[PDB]
RNA sequence: UCUCCAGGCAUACGCGUAUAACAACUCGGAUAACCAUUGUUAGUUAAUCAGAAUAGGCAAUAAUCACACUAUAAAUCACCUAUAACUUCUCUGUUAACCCAACACCGGAAUGCCUAAAGGAAAGAUCCAAAAAGAUAAAAGGAACUCGGCAAACAAGAACCCCGCCUGUUUACCAAAAACAUCACCUCUAGCAUUACAAGUAUUAGAGGCACUGCCUGCCCAGUGAUCACUUGUUCCUAGGGACUAUGAACGGCUAAACGAGGGUCCAACUGU
RNA sequence: GAGCUACCUAAAAACAAUUUUAUGAAUCAACUCGUCUAUGUGGCAAAAUAGUGAGAAGAUUUUUAGGUAGAGGUGAAAAGCCU
């Protein structure tokens, strides 16, 4: 006589049954049955200053949309890294060991924001 | 006495007797799940 | 899913909570009939190696003081808390033990017979022939396994070389090494057999369920006709 | 010898190692690279894992022998829950004290004086008993864990009202849940007491000495009784990791340096969890003696000697109906030997404040056999209680 | 407003929007009104109600107003020693006339408080037939009824036979009993430990039978001369020669009472049988 | 498949009043059961209703979770019970 198709949520079942609705934890339950909220675990909204900002929600219908060109690794590399290496190659002051000079990161460990595995939310 | 009321609902009993974890505990139960997947059942277990 | 309650590794005088079986096994099927319910009971860990010298002590005869003679739910006989040194341990109590009495536990094998005082533990070699004993142990250092029920006494029939013949309460004669330890006297509750249950309900208190309601020589061919 | 713990309940023995490991020079192929178990590959052997930093939530303690305060010599600790098998006789031996029945004559004479008698004394005590047992709560029958603290606290407040007659009583104050501790030696045994008091009453002046120097010297003839085969340390905690400490309940500089009375409460609801009168007295003596000895060491240092100025401390213990009164005089700090000047303790035991209380009238065939109140109230017990409180003031 | 009825309010488990308003009047309620129905919009708000660091040492002393007592079936972390940490409120439950019975089912359904201050309506309208069901009353009589005093009664008292000792248990849905169990008694099996029996040990445990109690009967235990001699008996060596003997079964008649929705019987009363 | 039922394990709960030699005692509710009769017989009900009855501090009743599965389990044996 039970309903098999509806979702299992905390509203159903006995009182002992409990489960979350998808909210991220903001603290720890210590011994003695005490909740201890952690300030670092609570997301902080980084909101910029919008004074003097010229961009608004919509755009002029007369504004031309551009040709779609999704960014690629090569496109990023040419814009940022290529000029430095090309200039250094002409001067001859280039070596394999010092790729970090141009912006290469040997490892993501020690960075606050790691690209892989990602350690920051959107 | 009057019959027909043999179902005495209890969610703890229902999930323990027929739930996901119960079915995967034995190979016979896993095969139960495989059969229901092959048929296309929307509900594989309680 | 059945886990035995006998999971305590360290000896203590604190009573231990017992789980009942009902006659089932770890499989969950009845293996013995007539077992169910009863009064809730607590287990008091008995020490059946009377001569257990205390930790960090020499193996020489020592004495212990009888604190109290209690009633045991788990046994026909009654138990006595006995104290010596800094150690307390439950033991089986003999016929005449009282609180405040002193009992000896001796390793010494007397070359001559040792006077028999009820409650003291001596090697069977020390005892003289004919002395009633209880809590006998088949093998030296094993621990008492026989004659530990209420009122049961075993006679020491004979001693030859390093072996003695012990007549068990069933009159079955047994032999053991004279190094084995026995306790003098008969076990307590000498009148346990005189008890009258009186009513059916009293047995159900003791964890006993009622019996079921259900209610072969083959002749040889020469005798088959004449059966 | 029977071994405790059936094998089925023990931790299962490790499964045997894969035979590929036995072969020398061969590197087994395991499921380590997969990062999950598979039944058909060899089981990896992992080196012990170190987090690389300390996580308080998952701290792991070092073994006993690695603790800094680990010491070869055992120290037997007496604490609240210890129940001495031999009762007072064991407590007398441990503390090297002589027992005299009855309270000191000076204390007894205080309440014989009519002036000390409180106005409406009997009625107020009866009201305290009724309030402690019945009126204080909304429930039909209060439990001992509530009224046992309440009865004593009410009595102290009743006795504390005598400041009208005696302004000196303003020089003493009370604290609650105070820790007391001492370490001393008895005949090659290192003994420590760790304890607390339900209430501690302390004064700004020392209590008068009860026994004269001649009486203290006369105790040398008295010999501490022995209880073979039971050892003095039975029911004590054998501790190998311990720190030697002395505690009087307060830090140095406390304006009330002299403790006056210690109160101990058997407030447990269940009988098996409640100390018996004999064992309560032993606990009172050891806890009171510890309080006295800690004070002695603070004043006179760590030396062992017979004290020129003895220390007097009082102890009261009750389960809410029975009261035990104890007076201790500390005469010596030379306790290592069992012979010489001995301490003196005066005890009045098993004093019934009231025999029984009926929270609800007893009715038999519509006849009120017993009224709803205290039964067989004994005012004598409170007079002893009042006498000890007034001691050292009047 | 009136007449009458007398299980209500909470929690648990369960149920899953049936909650509330509006709008509809197709379907659903076994009919209307009105909605429990359809559509749309809303709703249940908690730091107290409810759910969701480590290693050592260690315990004889029920509950019942716990005192006195008596009892037997023997009956609920703490505290201490060290180590580590050195200020916190997020998450989830909360509606209802509701659940299990295919139904808006005279059914089943735990606990706390209370017994009307809470909660409800037996009659859609009319008529006053037969038969059928239920309630009340009965002249004279009082079991003449009937298989049977079934049912009913202004009665609800007495007594005896049979069976079972008794309180219990059983064929859910045609048998509640004389059957089963039962204390007591008897027979058989077992001399022993780390998962049942049992952390037990012959006064124990298991298997099974059977009313107990007291009272009877008496299978039986070589003979003859007396602890003693010969004949037997059993073995061998060959009919001879040695070697060796060393209370109680089966049953019964009934403690003899008490008790019973057991099966028969009788008297008194009572009655529309 | 043991959310019914049979038995068991763990943790819990309920039992007013009245008498008694003090209890598997007595009277009688709540509660559990189901003696006898009538109704009902596609019923309110795939076993009920209405009366009348039995036990009602115990071998009592009841709640929650767990256990034993068909060549089997459970059974105070009715070859009864296991949706
Ligand atoms: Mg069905
Ligand atoms: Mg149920
Ligand atoms: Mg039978
Ligand atoms: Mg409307
Ligand atoms: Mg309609
Ligand atoms: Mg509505
Ligand atoms: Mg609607
Ligand atoms: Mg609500
Ligand atoms: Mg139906
Ligand atoms: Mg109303
Ligand atoms: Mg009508
Ligand atoms: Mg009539
Ligand atoms: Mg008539
Ligand atoms: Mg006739
Ligand atoms: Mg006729
Ligand atoms: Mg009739
Ligand atoms: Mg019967
Ligand atoms: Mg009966
Ligand atoms: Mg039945
Ligand atoms: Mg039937
Ligand atoms: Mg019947
Ligand atoms: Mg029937
Ligand atoms: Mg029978
Ligand atoms: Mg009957
Ligand atoms: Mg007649
Ligand atoms: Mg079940
Ligand atoms: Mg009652
Ligand atoms: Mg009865
Ligand atoms: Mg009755
Ligand atoms: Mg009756
Ligand atoms: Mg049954
Ligand atoms: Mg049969
Ligand atoms: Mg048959």
């Amino acid at each position: 006589g039970a309903d098999r198709m509806s979702k299992w949520t905390s509203k159903r079942g006995p009182r002992t049954f409990t489960k979350s609705r998808g909210a991220k934890k903001t603290g720890i339950y210590t011994s003695d049955r005490k909740f201890v909220q952690i300030k670092e675990m609570v997301p902080e909204f980084v909101v910029p200053d919008l004074t003097g900002f010229k961009l608004k929600p919509y755009v002029n219908y007369r504004a031309p949309a551009g040709i779609d060109t999704p960014l690629t690794a090569k496109a990023l590399f040419q814009e940022t890294v290529a000029p430095a290496i090309e200039k250094d190659f002409k001067e001859g002051t280039f070596d394999a060991n010092n790729l970090e000079k141009y912006g290469f990161e040997p490892t993501q460990e020690g960075k606050l924001f790691q690209l892989y595995p990602k350690n920051f939310p959107r | 006495r009057a019959r027909g009321n043999e179902y005495q609902p209890s969610n703890i009993k229902r999930k323990h007797k027929h739930g996901w974890v119960r079915r995967l505990s034995t190979p016979a139960g896993v095969q139960v799940i495989l059969r229901r997947m092959l048929k296309g059942r929307k509900s594989l277990s309680h | 899913k059945f886990v035995s309650w006998k999971s305590r590794t360290k000896y203590t005088v604190k009573p231990v909570k017992m789980r009942k079986s009902g006659g089932r096994d770890h499989t969950g099927r009845i293996r013995v009939h007539g077992i169910g319910g009863g009064h809730k009971q607590n287990y008091r860990m008995i020490d059946f190696l009377r001569f257990r010298p205390e930790k960090e002590k020499a193996p020489e005869p020592f004495e212990e003081k009888v604190v109290v003679v209690r009633y045991d739910p788990c046994r026909s006989a009654d138990i006595a808390l006995v104290a010596g040194g800094s150690r307390k341990r439950w033991i089986i109590a003999t016929e005449n033990m009282k609180a405040g009495d002193t009992i000896l536990n001796s390793n010494h094998i007397g070359r001559m017979a040792v006077a028999a005082q009820e409650g003291d533990a001596h090697p069977l070699g020390a005892l003289p022939v004919g002395t009633l004993i209880n809590n006998v142990e088949s093998e030296p250092g094993r621990g008492a396994q026989y004659i530990r029920a209420a009122g049961t006494c075993g006679v020491l029939l004979r001693k030859v070389n390093g072996t003695a013949i012990i007549q068990l309460p069933s009159k079955r004669q047994m032999q053991v090494l004279e190094s084995c330890t026995a306790t003098v006297g008969r076990v307590s509750n000498v009148n346990h057999n005189q008890r009258v249950i009186g009513k059916a309900g009293r047995n159900r208190w003791l964890g006993k369920r009622p019996n079921s309601g259900l209610w072969k020589i083959r002749p040889l061919p020469p005798m088959k006709s004449y059966v | 010898a029977y071994e405790w713990g059936v094998r089925s309940t023990r931790k299962p023995e490790p499964r045997p190692l894969d035979r590929v490991y036995e072969i020398p020079g061969l590197e087994p192929i395991t499921y380590e690279g997969k990062k999950h178990f598979v039944p058909w590959l060899a089981r990896p052997i992992f080196p012990p894992w170190e987090r690389g930093w300390n996580d308080p939530r998952f701290h792991r303690a070092a073994p006993i022998h690695e603790q800094t305060l680990y010491k070869e010599e055992p120290c037997y600790i007496f604490h609240q829950r210890c129940r001495l098998l031999e009762g007072m006789k064991q407590a007398l031996w441990l503390t090297k004290t002589k027992l005299i029945e009855g309270l000191p004559k000076k204390v007894l004479s205080l309440v014989d004086d009519p002036a000390n008698h409180i106005e409406n004394q009997e009625q107020r005590v009866l009201d305290i008993i009724s309030h402690a047992r019945l009126w204080h709560s909304t429930e039909d029958i209060p439990k001992r864990e509530t009224y046992c603290p309440l009865i004593v606290d009410s009595l102290i407040q009743l006795c504390k009202s005598q400041i009208l007659k005696h302004p000196s009583l303003a020089r003493r104050t009370s604290a609650q849940n105070c820790t007391l501790a001492t370490t001393w030696n008895r005949e090659s045994l290192l003994l420590q007491v760790r304890g607390t008091s339900s209430t501690i009453l302390s004064a700004k002046d020392p209590l008068p000495v009860i026994a004269s120097r001649e009486e203290v010297e006369a105790t040398r003839s008295h010999v501490l009784e022995t209880f073979y085969p039971i050892s003095p340390t039975i029911d004590l905690q054998e501790c190998h990791v311990y720190e030697v400490k002395d505690d009087t309940g307060f830090q140095e500089g406390y304006p009330y340096p002299h403790p006056h009375t210690l109160y101990f409460l058997e407030k447990a609801n269940l009988r098996p969890q409640r100390f018996l009168p004999e064992q309560l007295r032993a606990k009172m003596l050891l806890f009171a003696f510890a309080n006295a000895l800690a004070q002695a060491r603070l004043l006179y240092g760590n030396t062992a000697k017979v004290l020129e100025q003895p220390i007097v401390v009082q102890s009261v213990g009750t389960d809410g109906r029975v009261f035990q009164f104890l007076v201790l005089q500390l005469n010596t700090t030379d306790l290592a030997s069992s012979e010489g000047v001995k301490n003196l303790v005066w005890t009045d035991s098993d004093q019934l404040l009231y025999r029984h209380f009926w929270c609800r009238p007893v009715i038999k065939k519509k006849v009120v056999v017993e009224p709803v109140g205290p039964v067989d109230f004994q005012p004598e017990t409170f007079r002893k209680f009042l006498a000890l409180y007034l001691h050292g003031v009047v």
